């Protein structure tokens, strides 16, 4: 019945140029995965493993053809075990969980398999196409502007300064840095190696410690190309009449880093648990998708939250620890606003600023480095949430047992 | 069942030579131009039935024309007509229509196109379903695909051919978009045509020469278009290369920047169909452009725009509001008055059209000025977009610019452009009305002062006439004929065939307050103003404006037309109404023109209006608006705010029907169009009231219905008149 | 807790070659079959449908970027509607339902829109690459073989002749053609239109109802050519060693036809239909995931079958109709030698042989098939089943209700 996290784990994160992981077929990131889940539990029965659902924005080439029954395959597991990619955007990573939480609920799965994978290296981004965007019919009539046009607007309607946004990528890097130096990671993060056992990566290389403040106000607007070729200024100016101007603030330094990675997560039931002689780590509480307006897309976490609130019948006082995914600075700005969260229960080791965001793999990634802060500050329920192309939102809550 | 068919009358003229080289002479009996009707249809589908009867004794076709166009047009009567019901029938005939062209298209043998002259809409896609076409090279011969200009789109193949020629971005930008029309030296450089020659009787004997060349060195080859052949590439890749779909995203978000969200529907048809088309092969891309042209056609909008640009614009140059009667009297000499931006304007469109004009102003300096701005409009033509030539020299040697008021011996035409004063332009008129020729028409462009009075300073009052000008009237077409209580109707005959000599449409309309175009454009930035003063905000005022259809934003244009301006037709208006005996209820506006004078923002002329101004470019709103007249503090719909600007203008003309100002309906919907940047998705400000489309329903019943909701929202002065049945 | 079926529709499947679906893109298929359910119920609130999980197997171009939220945007549905793409090879139709199932089941979800999409003629299969094909470490490892060459062999190991084969597709056709012309598909079948109204395609174009039985021997086998070429013959028996040669029994008659359609199905609790005014049709009982030997890949029905009977507690004997996509007609018979089930009871309104198979769709269509024959028969119960890609496994049993 109840749904419990046994294990979490993840790659590090290796930048896009000149990567370490670009020579790492993204099959490879997710065997590695499960190898070392498989060293943890030897005497682990795989037969009772149901299914692996693999979340995946550009499945096409190297993830293509349900990678995730690819990855059941290669790594030599039984063959009931399953097999099936999702995408919903980048909450593809906890939408495979919750969907893990789900059936291990319903009751006619036992034990699943849950997480993500995205080399986005090597599969670039929007490389499976798409009708929102190259579909002229539907991209002029749901008024399709780009993620980074939306972050703008945020911060111009919330009166977001190009300081308050660099100001949070400061921090972000700063947390990043002190995770990895005190050793936060050190259980959860497995190093990518070959078929040699020579090492590849064994940290997040997109994370730029030694950033200051005056070495982020140098940095150009990159989206300002973009958006006087496209016209997408003036599109998201339609839908959006009040506002007069948009205020470019996001730059290389205050949004998400292009990485590679994978994760992988373990869900089953507390019966599961007992007869495989697993520990639980945290229990998932409830799960909730939401949206809102997709032209500005990026603002689905915050009714999603709430959603997730009421189900489980808590409110933001019970939640010990936020981690809303940063894809751009001023949408952690935005969900803190509206939701008037404390800075230190908001992303407390970094986030994707810092240390990349895996499009399908980091709904996982952040619900693992959550799973870990709540054993370790001995916290109770933490609160995962990330924004979602289109304006969808999808939020879970998780408690320490 | 499918067939190249769908009691007329052949239009066709079947003729093979010895050599097998069939020659298509397009004809038309009833008419002197080849027009796709019903006649054609069943022409073109013996022709093509007769070409694979005969194939075996046919090895070539030639399609010209006997007329002295090539091919333009289409029953246009029929398509508004088309009711929702329909699409069935307009499927099925521009699928017939289509048919008939792929079957010639695919005969196995070169077909040639002799274009000798235009060759628009059907025309050219007739053309474009050829192998080879030949143009003369004379001018006054077009090349376009114009359907989008009435609400439609290139439904013959359009689409389908221009994006597999030039692939779906240059095809889309430069042809289908905007329904351009190329001179044949102009298509030749794109694409369009492929040879030249100087003579149309050289033409035919040059597409049969090409017919016997291209057997002899190409004959697998021969008759097979490129995109029918094995390995053919789109130029710039189909919608799935890496290349294009990086930017593929942007083309319809560009779109709407150009459209600025106006509801115009047939530019988003004409890019998602050429798009949709080339992801398949030809004959469903056909089929797909097919399925579009019938979704525009029963459409409300394309009846808009087919009833306003093609029966509105025809009646009128067909001399609707001319008087009858009245013959023609010729032009000798034009005088222009005042060498300003309206006024330089008239005698750089006067002398473009032939007129050789003497432009006089107060100094000399001013009046080389004057025609200095004919001269920076031709730089941009003579060396620039290579639309003139050594020709314009002669354009700027008919105007002469002076000073002295003695050179206007022999001017036939007067027309002035000097400040809204009448005590101003009562004593120059009274200083030239002795000076030029007794016969002479004395114009004045005039925007609000009524021409009645104004003609009082002249002893010839018959000859007086308004003649109202828009800026610039280099690009402007609008001229508007104002009535005087003494305007003879020689007098406006030779005015109504003036602007028609100068490439313009006329509108004749009656002296009044604020005559027609005046009047209903203050209708439409009181409106705005209005909204300002309760609270809306500013930027929400400029969207509601461009996403009606309007070019300027209202704010914008409330500081082009200067804001102490306003202030004094306020104060003007209310001075006639009082001398009446009548009592003046203000508008709301004037309580928000009067605040901005008081703050000393006057507009772009002192540098501060709504807008900020700096180095003579716009910048941004003024900051202190928000402050000011608290705006934020009332949030309406935005289709509310769209509404109200539409509506204020549809009613106001309506009052002009009905007060007599307008004679008929063509000239309001042509006049709002043309003069005061009336939404041409709408038709008219008339043709707005009868075509109506909102939630409430579709006419005339719910337009009063909506003006009702307006009216008990936002104030009386939205009810509909009595004019409109209720 | 309890998942019921409230709605079960599809359009017609237009063949390959000339098909009538061939001009229309597949987010107009989906957007479609949005319309008629909202047709059917114009009061229903569509803010309390919380996710739209549609299954696509080639999820690239015209099929790219969650095509599933794509249909929620260009259909008017609210924006809190979800939307997510899965990829469970060719049983993504019914997985979309089983995770809608488990979704309402686990209480954080009230209605759901399951169903999947596949345009064939548009996006052609294997468009999406993949590491088992593509990738030869991964190929070499595994011994990829394609699923027609596991057909053949599940032939020759059953001893199912070529006359044994063409016997099954013949019958697929008749009680195909007799299922169309007793107006069996009147209500579940939507037939696809243009923005005009005018009619593309009403009917299953793909089938060929004056089928003989000397007109399929006449057929060649369509993939001798693909196993000498490839070699995938050789491959195959290696894994299968004691078999000695490859009887070569299917072609164009007796495997499941390429076509495009769509279906959709909505999903609810009790407690969401009784505020909705909606009559339940049918409930799901017990879904499973299971999988047999990926080298012959299309045995995962037999023990996909067997755990779904375990889980409700049923036998053979307790379900009324048996419905398994006929993706070649060795594949039924061998899943009915295995089970020992009656012919009366095992795709009794024809199969993908004569109406065709669109791959992402499949699952959902097959579905609403059951739930009409289930009301019609005024029958109980129904067991649906798919042979997966990669030797998966799905089946689902429903009730009548
Ligand atoms: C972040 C983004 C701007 C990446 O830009 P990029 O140019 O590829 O990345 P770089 O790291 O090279 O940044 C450009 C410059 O900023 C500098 N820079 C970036 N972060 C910096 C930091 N923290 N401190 C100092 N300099 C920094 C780089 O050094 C580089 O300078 P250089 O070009 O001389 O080397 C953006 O393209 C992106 O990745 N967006 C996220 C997309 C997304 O979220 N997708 C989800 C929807 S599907
Ligand atoms: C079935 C399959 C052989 C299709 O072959 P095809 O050549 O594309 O299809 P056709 O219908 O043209 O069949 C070939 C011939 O068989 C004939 N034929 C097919 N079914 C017939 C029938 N029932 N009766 C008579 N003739 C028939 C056709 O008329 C054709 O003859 P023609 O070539 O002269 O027209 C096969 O390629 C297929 O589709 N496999 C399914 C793939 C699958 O299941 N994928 C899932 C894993 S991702």
């Amino acid at each position: 019945e109840e749904a419990f996290i046994y294990e979490a784990i993840r790659t590090p994160r290796g930048k896009q140029k000149n990567g370490s992981l670009h020579e790492v077929k993204p099959l490879s990131l997710v065997v590695g995965l499960i190898d070392e889940l498989r060293k943890r539990h030897p005497d682990l029965d795989e037969n009772l493993i149901s299914d692996v659902i693999l979340g995946c924005v550009s499945p096409v080439g190297d993830q293509g053809g349900d990678i995730a029954r690819a990855a059941v395959l290669a790594s030599g597991m039984p063959v009931t075990s399953g097999g099936v990619q999702l995408n919903r955007f980048c909450a593809s990573g906890l939408e495979a969980v919750n969907t893990a939480a789900q059936k291990v609920r319903s009751g006619w799965d036992d034990l699943v398999l849950a997480g993500g994978v995205e080399s986005m290296s090597r599969v670039p981004m929007g490389s499976d196409g798409g009708a929102m965007g190259l579909d002229p019919a539907t991209n002029y009539d749901v008024m399709f502007v780009p993620q980074s046009i939306g972050a703008d607007l945020i911060a111009t309607i919330e009166g977001f300064s190009r300081e308050d946004v660099d100001a949070y990528a400061l921090r972000s890097q700063q947390k990043a840095a002190e995770a990895w130096s005190g050793g936060y990671f050190a259980k959860s993060v497995v190093p990518v190696r070959d078929q040699n056992g020579l090492l590849i990566l064994d940290h997040d290389e997109h994370m730029r410690p030694d950033t200051t403040k005056e070495g982020l106000a140098k940095l150009k607007p990159a989206f300002e190309g973009l958006a006087a070729l496209g016209g997408f200024d003036d599109v998201a100016l339609q839908k959006y009449h009040w506002v007069e101007k948009i205020n470019h603030v996001h730059t290389g330094g205050n949004s998400s880093g292009i990485v590679d990675g994978a994760a992988l997560v373990m869900i089953g039931s507390a019966a599961a648990g007992k007869l495989q002689g697993l520990t639980p780590r945290a229990r998932i509480v409830a799960t909730a998708t939401s949206g809102a307006d997709p032209v500005i897309m990026l603002t689905g976490p915050t009714p999603a939250t709430r959603k997730v609130l009421d189900r489980a019948g808590l409110t933001v006082d019970d939640i010990d620890l936020f981690e809303l995914n940063e894809a751009f600075a001023s949408v952690v700005l935005k969900f803190q606003k509206d939701l008037n969260i404390p800075d230190e229960k908001l992303n407390v080791n970094g986030g994707a600023i810092a240390m990349g965001h895996p499009l399908g793999a980091t709904g996982a990634m952040i619900l693992g480095t959550m799973v870990d802060e709540l054993e370790r500050r001995n916290a109770r329920r933490a609160l995962i949430t990330l924004c979602i192309g289109g304006g969808m939102g999808v939020a879970t809550i998780i408690e320490r047992v | 069942g499918s067939s190249h068919h769908h009691m007329p009358d052949n239009t066709i003229q079947w003729d093979k030579d010895a050599d097998g080289i069939v020659t298509l002479t397009m004809d038309d009996p009833s008419g002197s131009t080849n027009v796709m009707n019903e006649a054609y249809i069943e022409s073109m589908g013996k022709a093509v039935d007769r070409l694979v009867a005969e194939k075996d004794s046919i090895t070539g076709v030639v399609v010209a024309s006997a007329k002295k166009t090539f091919f333009a047009g289409g029953d246009v009567k029929t398509m508004i007509q088309a009711r929702p019901e329909d699409a069935g029938d307009v499927f099925n005939t521009v699928e017939t229509i289509k048919r008939q062209l792929r079957t010639l298209e695919t005969l196995g043998k070169p077909v040639v196109a002799a274009i000798n002259g235009a060759a628009l809409g059907g025309g050219l896609e007739i053309a474009l379903a050829c192998h080879h076409r030949i143009a003369a090279d004379v001018k006054g011969s077009q090349l376009g695909l114009p359907a989008v200009t009435l609400g439609l789109l290139p439904g013959g193949g359009g689409v389908t051919r221009t994006v597999r020629m030039f692939g779906i971005q240059n095809a889309f930008v430069s042809v289908l978009a905007q329904g351009t029309r190329f001179k044949p030296a102009k298509a030749k450089e794109i694409g369009l045509v492929d040879e030249l020659v100087a003579t149309v009787e050289e033409l035919v004997p040059a597409a049969k020469a090409w017919i016997k060349e291209e057997l002899k060195a190409n004959p697998d080859g021969a008759g097979v278009q490129p995109w029918d052949k094995k390995g053919y590439k789109m130029p710039g890749g189909t919608p799935s290369s890496p290349g294009l779909a990086a930017i593929l995203p942007s083309f319809p978000s560009n779109l709407r920047k150009q459209l600025k969200g106006a509801p115009m529907p047939a530019p988003r048809a004409i890019l998602a169909a050429a798009v949709e088309g080339a992801q398949v092969d030809f004959d469903t891309a056909s089929r797909i452009e097919s399925r579009y042209f019938a979704s525009l056609v029963t459409g409300q909008v394309a009846k808009n725009m087919m009833q306003a640009f093609f029966f509105d614009l025809q009646a009128i140059n067909a001399g609707g509001s001319r008087p009858e009667g009245i013959g023609k009297t010729p032009i000798k000499r034009i005088g222009v008055l005042g060498a300003g931006m309206m006024g330089a304007g008239i005698a750089y469109v006067s002398a473009k059209a032939g007129y050789e004009v003497v432009l006089k102003d107060v100094s000399l300096e001013a009046a080389a000025k004057g025609k200095g701005y004919s001269e920076k409009l031709e730089a941009k033509a003579l060396e620039r977009g290579r639309t003139t030539q050594e020709r314009s020299d002669a354009l700027l040697a008919r105007i002469t610019p002076t000073a002295d008021a003695a050179d206007f011996k022999g001017v036939d035409f007067v027309i002035e452009a000097v400040f809204e004063n009448q005590e101003l332009k009562h004593k120059v008129f009274g200083e030239i009305e002795d000076i030029v020729e007794p016969n002479a028409i004395l114009g004045s462009n005039t925007s609000t002062l009524p021409i009645t009075g104004l003609a009082t300073g002249v002893k010839r009052q018959e000859d007086f006439i308004g003649i109202h000008f828009f800026s610039p009237v280099d690009k402007m077409p609008l001229v508007e004929i104002i009535k005087g209580e003494k305007t003879s109707d020689e007098a406006l005959a030779r005015v109504f065939d003036y602007t028609l000599a100068i490439g313009k449409t006329p509108i004749v309309v009656n002296d009044s307050r604020g005559f027609f175009t005046s009047r209903v454009i203050g209708t439409f930035v009181n409106e705005a103003l209005a909204m300002l003063g309760e609270g809306v905000e500013p930027a929400s005022i400029e969207q509601a404006g461009s996403q009606a259809g309007y070019p300027a934003p209202p704010l914008q244009l409330s500081d082009e037309l200067n804001l102490e301006l306003m202030h004094k037709i306020a104060v003007a208006t209310r001075k006639g109404v009082e001398d009446a005996g009548g009592t003046y209820q203000p508008h709301p506006a004037e309580a928000v023109v009067e605040k901005m004078i008081e703050l000393g923002r006057s507009g772009r002329l002192k540098g501060a209006g709504f807008y900020e101004y700096a180095d003579g470019k716009r910048s941004g709103l003024w900051p202190g608006l928000r402050e000011t007249f608290k705006s934020g503090s009332s949030q309406p719909p935005l289709q509310d705010m769209i509404d109200r600007m539409l509506f204020a203008e549809a009613l106001e003309t309506q009052k002009c029907l009905d007060e007599g100002v307008l004679t008929s309906t063509a000239d309001a919907n042509i006049g709002s169009i043309m003069g005061i940047g009336f939404p041409p998705w709408t038709g008219g400000s008339a043709q707005f009231i009868v075509g109506y489309s909102g939630p409430a329903g579709t006419g005339k019943a719910a337009f009063v219905a909506r003006a009702r909701e307006l009216a008990a929202a936002y104030g009386d002065r939205f009810l509909p008149p009595e004019s409109l049945l209720s």
